[PDB]
């Protein structure tokens, strides 16, 4: 069973969308800012990121930025789940090797539809 | 006394404050959830799962039941001061209610080690005309005490809530072999926002208002409360109720 | 500074409007949630059975009483954050012409309740561009407003709160203008203080706390701006903000 | 296009009610109160009555008692909605002349299904 790395510093959203992955059948590992999820990194790769902006410590255009520059997170695909809604910023975040970007609030047919269209 | 009225009511002040600030960030948790799962819901709606719409909502109800018990909280520190507690008596078995309240806590009990045991020294259809809801209360509140003060590393931790009746009314016995409460502090422990100085080294959590209500509500009914307890022993917490 | 007996009259005077403050909110608090409580349940048993449309709906109540008891947490919150003198401000570019007027809208009702006259006028044309917080500036303005009509003469023929807008090369001018009781002279610096309410014959009947300037003033400095008033027992007030550019 | 009259001191259960009978094509008047309720009878003739029992100054039973009293009123039919679930309160309410006795929370499906049955009649 895969696994995904769900990054939020929101503890709604983050038990709103383990909650859809797990129904599935997927394993979930969290983070509660940027840097956490870099802390998580080293622990394991995932299949799969689902990554928010705005965040304390480090923001989410900083984690992609990390994430195209080293040997083994590059290859990793992100899903961008933001309640940003400027789509300057969803350039910025497709260019910075994101695979999609989803606006809040989620839908949980919309993601899932994503995360099957990425993992097989 | 005047010279040190104003630095004691100077040191009630401080904790009032404290106890508002940290009152205030709580409320905000449970809203924020209730919130994003309903805006969820509604932006999602009949594209959803029955079993995702059912846990959805069960979240947002769970989340209303911690912001109403919290809202509780402020309430009943507003009635505390202003000393605008209410309480209205009806009939009421004692033995299923003290059931009720021990079944409530089980699961929190558990969580840290301890037993919760409900034993009986008369028979059980104990009937008394008082407030079921603020009486509810004030066992959870002894129950909680019981299990948040226990022994750190001991075999058989316990909570044990003895009823019977003395004199012409109710006694209800809420005993533990937990820590313990020093004779020093004896009588402060049912004053406002009084916690033990030692805190339990500061682990457990609390406002310290948990049993100045409780013996409000208990005096209300025309009765007292009292402890008995051993420095490193247990505790004895003694609960006194008329009936009519 | 003071002597122990004045140092303890003041403090119990404190408490006993942080006491009715914690008392009043605690009830507003409890009528939205109610309302959540009784949507969110009634949802939840006829979850398979609720037609579409109702279920929307019941689904809009419970995000609108959501907000509103967020806007009465923050409430509170800005009590617990002001006694703590630790709040916070989110500048924006926004057009503070419909910031106001959103403003005198949310008053008109209450204004009318005294037979007060909102005004609103502006030397320079709309709109007049300013980088503020917007909730916070007209929660300001909301304040003021407020206290325009609440200390406006009981028995006057012509009653009226104006917020004049003037725009300046270093910020802008927030003038709120009132022709109501007016303040002495020696509650002149006082009235921004936390919990401050001036004691006065015509001043007993109106019900505060007096948070409303304390509040206002921190605020208006957070976006390193002044305030300060000026006024004429009888006459009126004249309530000044300054908001500076960057 | 009929008419119901919908008592109830709980506001948010009154808004909840109300858009249900409004979306079905009825007309909803509102009480506070008991006493607000039998104001508004001498007005008009409502084609149904939605009565809570836990209310201020006069309670559903006291109501009930006065519908089923006066002649123009006792024709009318009551559906009961309250927090009271126990039997006793039921069976005084129906002896008192309540159609239907049903326990909150409000079930709309079922609330539907008695509002026409009723109605129809
Ligand atoms: N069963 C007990 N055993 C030991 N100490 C207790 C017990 N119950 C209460 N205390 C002490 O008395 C204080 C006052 O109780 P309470 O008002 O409930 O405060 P809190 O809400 O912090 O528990 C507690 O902080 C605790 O230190
Ligand atoms: N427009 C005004 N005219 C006269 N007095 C005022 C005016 N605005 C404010 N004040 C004075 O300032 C005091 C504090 O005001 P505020 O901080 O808004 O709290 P509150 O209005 O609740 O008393 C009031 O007691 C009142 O006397
Ligand atoms: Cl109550
Ligand atoms: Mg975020
Ligand atoms: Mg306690
Ligand atoms: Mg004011
Ligand atoms: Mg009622």
């Amino acid at each position: 069973s895969k696994k995904v790395l769900l990054v939020d510093d929101s503890a709604p959203i983050r038990k709103m969308v383990s909650f859809v992955l797990k129904k599935e059948g997927y394993e979930v590992i969290e983070a509660e800012n940027g840097q956490i999820a870099l802390e998580k990194l080293s622990e394991f790769t995932p299949d799969l990121i689902v990554l928010d902006i705005m965040m304390p410590v480090m923001d989410g255009f900083t984690v992609l930025k990390k994430l195209q520059e080293k040997e083994e997170w590059k290859r990793i695909p992100v899903i961008v789940l933001t309640a940003k809604g400027g789509e300057e910023d969803e350039s910025l975040a497709l260019s910075l090797g994101a695979r999609k970007v989803m606006r809040k609030p989620f839908s949980p047919s919309q993601f899932i539809e994503e995360v099957k269209h990425l993992l097989n | 006394t005047e010279s040190k009225e104003l630095e004691r009511l100077k040191r009630i002040d401080r904790m009032k404050t404290e106890f508002i600030a940290n009152i205030s960030h709580e409320l905000r948790t449970p809203l924020t959830a209730i919130k994003a799962y309903a805006e969820t819901i509604y932006n999602s709606l009949g594209e959803l799962d029955l079993s995702t719409l059912k846990e959805f909502l069960e979240v947002i109800i769970d989340q209303s039941n911690h912001l109403e018990n919290l809202l509780n909280e402020l309430l009943d520190f507003s009635r505390l001061e202003r000393k605008s507690l209410q309480i209205n008596r009806e009939k009421v078995d004692l033995c299923d209610l003290v059931e009720s309240a021990v079944n409530a806590i089980k699961e929190f009990a558990s969580s840290h080690n301890v037993n919760v045991l409900f034993e009986s020294n008369v028979p059980c259809p104990v009937e008394a005309y008082i407030d079921p809801t603020r009486i509810r209360q004030v066992l959870l509140n002894l129950l909680n005490n019981g299990v948040k003060y226990s022994k750190k590393d001991a075999p058989d931790k316990y909570v044990k809530v003895i009823l019977d009746e003395k004199d012409g009314g109710v006694l209800i016995i809420v005993e533990d072999n937990g820590i313990g409460i020093p004779d020093h502090a004896k009588d402060r422990i049912f004053e406002q926002f009084y916690r033990v100085d030692s805190s339990l080294t500061y682990e457990v959590p609390g406002t310290g208002l948990g049993l100045a209500i409780t013996k409000e509500i208990v005096e209300l009914h025309g009765g007292r409360i009292w402890v008995e307890s051993e420095v490193g022993k247990g505790s004895r917490f003694f609960v006194w109720i008329p009936k009519d």
